[PDB]
RNA sequence: GAGGUUCGAAGACGAUCAGAUACCGUCGUAGUUCCGACCAUAAACGAUGCCGACUGGCGAUGCGGCGGCGUUAUUCCCAUGACCCGCCGGGCAGCUUCCGGGAAACCAAAGUCUUUGGGUUCCGGGGGGAGUAUGGUUGCAAAGCUGAAACUUAAAGGAAUUGACG
């Protein structure tokens, strides 16, 4: 059962907000994993990426902590990334999942060039980059499939898209930032500014100001 | 050296204290055994090293009030205090001290109000590199 | 984005910043939208509606928002020729 | 150190200039 | 940086070209030496008489003999 | 020295355009500038441009909007031969969707597009997107 | 690791610029690099003040002072105390605080 | 900061600029129509001299030359205004 | 804001603001400031556009208005000389006050006492209250701040340009703001003055 | 070639040390000093090629200019000159910041780089072997410059982390 102590998570709870795209759209901070657990119920199949086991140096011995790293999304539009380190494998595990739930964004996908059907690529050559580590997305014609590492592939896999050749390089095999790059470069397909957008924007409310009443609440 | 006191105490004392100013004194006897009252401390020692700081504290406060404490008086006492004022704090009577140039800021204003100005002395400016 | 069937795709449409047109993120919590109303025009009351207003992140870690809220209010008959 | 093999060196070649320089 | 003009097609070319007796992997395969020195004269495999059997002494983390042929 | 009067003026309207600067001022001028400038105003990548006139070399005044991602120069002037021109237009733009490779062709300066109606190669200039 | 932006030197905008041999090591050092106490002390110092202006022939009498300018290498401004061994936010506080 | 109306700068913000930085390069300099106290003749001197400006009469000397403008004699006037 | 006709600068209004000083701003000026301000004098203070000053003062006025539920509305001061203005102000509008420390992460945390989303700040220095800006980053809030010359403008919506130094001048800037934000809407004529005096607002030094 | 103030490789003794052909001492040659030829290298270091464009603050200062508001002086003013307050060019520099960079340390620039090309020079491609051998050349010579391979080798290394020992 809920407490949502947010308000943000008040109003979900409450049939009150009707989709995320209406979160998203404000840039306002999820805070409850439960929240996108409302939201999207079922889908949202969590793969693991790596246990690497970091250690720190001590009078006796190494303490010996355990860092998960997993991957979150719904074969369509929404995916995370959750990195979280522990003294237990279950916990890390377990407690890394409910980061990578929070830290989901949406995927803007994209077309080919024939404009025809629904959307299976990334709309520009999106890069995303992490501590030397990058990663370039380059849209797809259909049938392709992702042409990437295995690593991009279960992330991409897991966005959505459908298409993608890549272009990677640094130290690659650090798959943490394999894997946070490619966060990145996910993240700003959304931040990619193109014609197709280009209208000023008509403007809404918020769900903090339209459901003010409710808050303060009766 | 031996004692300096422990933070059960510290702050359960303060935590009496603040609860119950009206019932303590400025005596250990008396307000040793009101800790047994109105607390359930175990320990003779503890009991007894309590009212500890019930006194330490009430010699700090006939002297002064605490800069962070819990009170009933003081609280009561602040806000008598904060009700006091001046029937104009800015009204300044009649005539303020302004600079030519503020009178200047006026005129941009448009606004017409009584002032002499006066400026005077060489532009020293501030500080001595 | 339409396609064939002028078939509005892309699960939402982000805000845009009032002050660059730069697109605002989905997880730029340094975003604002600043709300102002406006007046009966004769005596005074918040009475009627509402100039939303939005600002990224960057703008606002710059240092501008407030020059670049100006200009706007100024544009839009809140604020007038100072 | 850098400055003494550079010295060290610069000592022995010219130990074989002069093994050379006889034949 | 680099040259980037448009009648640098030479300036281009002969630089990347000597800044291969820079690269190890050519050096050994477009210089000579290799050839030269390798007892297999290029080729894949080659045919020898046994003239003793040799054990040799792993390097230290394994001990062990290995088992080998003087050709 | 100024070698190119482009890549010295689109760094300058490409840099600007990052910190969201409203407009800018592009110090040498030319003609060539202006004729790849019109090119941008037509499919929106920037507004109204007010070309000074200092009597030797002129300045100009863009007028910015959010649009422009980036704009740039291709530092020698190819020959592009139509055939190529997709290869480029690959990878010099991030996708088939949008994204404009400015060039000089027989019949004037233009984008990809208008060099591919008219059926017409030329050099390479630039490309903004 | 560039340790002090700076090098702990004072140079910028020259090349070889005069050196100083120290005052406790004898050992040679440049004039903005090295650390450059100015001691004023008094000549007869706290306790004799008093016995000298007893025994003075003249009266009041200001004395005189040494004007030193010290000026140790670095080796033995650390050995000898002038300077310490600071945190590396601290490194940077270049003020003189007593 | 994010809007500087360039072509259109406040008289002011164009003179504390270096001449040719300016939105239209244009000088900082002057001529000056001098009287001087002896003869009426008014020579037609340039602030900026770099010689010394000698009187169409004879005996008396202008303007010594400095760094920048230069040094009227001892009590002669001028004349900016035009153009 | 820009008042274009009844909303005026008004005369008794401006006598309060040249007797307080809070258009003698610091000795320095940080460029951001520079739309806000006409001359330095001699010395070397500052002169603010009690006009400017003022139409930024409605501009925030129009904003906590435009806030449906007025207690979400936080109202910060950690330098002493707001203290007693925000918890006056806050008492007027039905704002809700934080005076002393910004404490750790109210903005923050779903476990420390103190959260609370508020979707306006007010405070008395960018310069010194300077958390709660920077929480306002890590939220998606906007912020009114009660800026000098000398002060950084990371992180406000809008900037009201006074003194922020003398408690004199403070406690007006709270009241005004108090003022207009029951002028627009609540409470009071337009026409005539409050029940409400400054003195009120700006704070005692140990005195009796 | 001139000269021999000190200091001082080398060099001589005294100590110290298990030893010190080292440090710590006491002597003192070449040289450090001059004038005339060569040599052509540094951690010759901002470990940042040169020219050119663009992008933020804020303080200071050297020079020049410009403007202003000061006054000490300096005189009846002056001219000055000396301080004050500004602006302007180009100099040496400082701080500060989620520009933006940057593996990192850091960097108004190392910024404008998968959003890849303003011009151009040099130059690196795992570590050693090796800056060796050999060849050529310059040099009176130390040496300088040009400059390989077989062989061996799995890391050597850099930036930051905890350790832990000084
Ligand atoms: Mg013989
Ligand atoms: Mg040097
Ligand atoms: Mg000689
Ligand atoms: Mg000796
Ligand atoms: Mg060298
Ligand atoms: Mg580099
Ligand atoms: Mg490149
Ligand atoms: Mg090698």
């Amino acid at each position: 059962e809920w407490m949502p102590v947010t308000k943000l998570g008040r109003l979900v709870k409450d049939m009150k907000i009707k989709s995320l795209e209406e979160i998203y759209l404000f840039s306002l901070p999820i805070k409850e994993s439960e929240i996108i657990d409302f939201f999207l119920g079922a889908s949202l199949k969590d793969e693991v990426l790596k246990i690497m086991p970091v250690q720190k140096q001590t009078r006796a011995g190494q303490r010996t902590r355990f860092k998960a790293f997993v991957a979150i999304g719904d074969y369509n539009g929404h995916v995370g990334l959750g990195v979280k380190c522990s003294k237990e494998v279950a916990t890390a595990i377990r407690g890394a999942i409910i980061l990578a739930k929070l830290s989901i964004v949406p995927v803007r996908r994209g077309y080919w060039g024939n404009k025809i059907g629904k959307p299976h690529t990334v709309p520009c050559k999106v890069t995303g980059r992490c501590g030397s580590v990058l990663v370039r997305l380059i849209p797809a014609p259909r049938g392709t499939g992702i042409v990437s590492a295995p690593v991009p592939k279960k992330l991409l896999m897991m966005a959505g898209i459908d298409d993608c050749y890549t272009s990677a390089r640094g130290c690659t095999a650090t798959l943490g930032n394999f894997a946070k790059a490619t966060f990145d470069a996910i993240s700003k397909t959304y931040s990619y500014l193109t014609p197709d957008l280009w209208k000023e924007t008509v403007f809404t409310k918020s769900p903090y100001q339209e459901f003010t009443d409710h808050l303060v609440k009766t | 050296m031996g004692r300096v006191r422990t933070k059960t105490v510290k702050k359960a004392a303060r935590v009496i204290i603040e609860k119950y100013y009206t019932r303590l004194g400025n005596d250990f006897h008396t307000n040793k055994r009101v800790c047994e009252e109105i607390a359930i401390i175990p320990s003779k020692k503890l009991r007894n090293k309590i009212a500890g700081y019930v006194t330490h504290l009430m010699k700090r406060i006939q002297r002064g009030p605490v800069r962070g404490i819990s009170i009933k008086l003081q609280e009561e006492e602040r806000e008598r205090r904060d009700n006091y004022v001046p029937e104009v704090s800015a009204l300044d009577q009649e005539i303020i001290e302004v600079d030519p140039d503020t009178k200047e800021m006026l005129k941009l204003l448009d606004f017409g109000s009584l002032s002499n100005l006066q400026v005077t002395q060489p532009t020293v400016g501030m500080n001595f590199k | 984005m339409q396609n064939d069937a002028g078939e509005f795709v892309d699960l939402y449409v982000p805000r845009k910043c009032s002050a660059s047109n730069r697109i605002i993120g989905a997880k730029d919590h340094a975003s604002i939208q600043m709300n102002v109303a406006e007046v009966d025009k004769v005596t005074g009351r918040f009475n009627g509606q509402f100039k939303t207003y939005a600002i990224c992140g960057a703008i606002r870690r710059m240092g501008e928002s407030d020059d670049s809220i100006l200009r706007l209010a100024k544009a839009d008959g809140i604020v007038s020729k100072n | 150190r850098a400055k003494w093999r550079k010295k060290r060196m610069r000592r022995l070649k010219r130990k074989r200039r002069k093994m050379r320089q006889r034949s | 940086g680099k040259c980037r003009g448009l009648r640098t097609a030479r300036k281009l070319r002969s630089h990347r070209r000597d800044h291969k007796w820079h690269d190890k992997q050519y050096k050994k395969a477009h210089l000579g030496t290799a050839l030269k020195a390798n007892p297999f004269g290029g080729a894949s495999h080659a045919k020898g008489i046994v003239l003793e059997k040799v054990g040799v002494e792993a390097k230290q983390p394994n001990s062990a003999i290995r088992k080998c042929v003087r050709v | 020295v100024r070698m190119n009067v482009l890549a010295d003026a689109l760094k300058s309207i490409n840099n600007a355009e990052k910190r969201g600067k409203r407009q800018v001022l592009i110090r040498p001028c030319s003609k060539v500038i202006v004729r790849f400038l019109t090119v941008m105003m037509k499919h929106g990548y920037i507004g109204e441009f007010e070309i000074i006139d200092d009597h030797r070399a002129g300045k100009i005044v863009v007028n910015l909007t959010g649009r422009l991602n980036k704009c740039g120069v291709i530092s020698p002037r190819f020959d592009v031969q139509l055939k190529d021109l997709e290869k480029w237009q690959n990878n010099l733009l991030p996708s088939r969707q949008f994204g404009f490779i400015v060039l000089t062709t027989s019949a004037g300066i233009m984008d990809h597009e208008e060099a591919r109606r008219k059926h017409t190669g030329g050099k390479i200039l630039g490309f903004f997107f | 690791t560039k340790k002090r932006r700076n090098n702990g030197r004072a140079k910028k905008g020259r090349g070889h610029v005069q050196p100083i041999r120290c005052t406790n090591c004898a050992r040679c050092v440049p004039k903005d690099k090295a650390i450059k106490k100015f001691v004023i002390r008094n000549i007869v110092e706290a306790a004799a003040v008093r016995d000298i202006s007893e025994a003075s022939v003249f009266d009041a009498y200001v004395l005189p002072k040494l004007y030193v300018k010290l000026h140790y290498c670095v080796s033995c401004a650390i050995h000898s105390k002038v300077v310490r061994n600071r945190s590396r936010e601290a490194r940077k506080d270049r003020t003189p605080p007593p | 900061p994010l809007a500087k109306d360039l072509l259109h700068p406040s008289p002011e913000e164009e003179k504390r600029k270096h001449k040719k930085k300016r939105l239209v390069q244009s000088p900082n300099s002057y001529f000056m129509d001098v009287k001087c106290p002896g003869c009426y003749k008014i020579t037609t001197v340039f602030s900026h001299a770099q010689t010394v400006v000698l009187c169409v009469g004879c005996s008396t000397v202008l303007c010594q030359p400095t760094g920048g403008k230069a040094r009227l004699t001892e009590g002669c006037s001028f004349r900016r205004k035009q153009h | 804001s820009g008042a274009l006709d009844v909303l005026q600068m008004k005369e008794e209004d401006v006598l309060k603001f040249l007797a307080a000083g809070t258009h003698l701003g610091g000795t320095n000026l940080d460029f951001q400031m520079e739309q806000y301000i006409y001359k330095r004098k001699s010395d070397g203070i500052y002169i603010i556009n009690l006009k400017r000053t003022w139409e930024k003062l409605l501009l925030a006025a129009r904003a906590i208005v435009a806030i449906e539920n007025p207690a979400d509305v936080s109202v910060i001061s950690s330098r002493n000389t707001g203290q007693r203005a925000v918890l006056k102000f806050a008492a007027a509008t039905g704002a809700t006050p934080i005076a002393g420390r910004f404490t750790p992460g109210t903005f923050t945390n779903q476990i420390q006492a103190a959260f609370r989303e508020p979707r306006l700040l007010v405070v008395t220095d960018p310069r010194a209250d300077h958390q709660p800006l920077t929480e306002a980053s890590y939220v998606n809030l906007p912020t009114i701040a009660l800026c000098n010359t000398d002060s950084p403008l990371r992180y406000v919506d809008i900037a009201i340009p006074c003194n922020n130094k003398g408690a004199h001048s403070v406690g007006l800037m709270w009241w005004m703001l108090a003022r207009e934000v029951l002028r627009m809407r609540g409470t009071i004529s337009r026409e005539h003055p409050w029940e409400v005096m400054p003195d009120l607002y700006f704070y005692r030094d140990p005195e009796e």
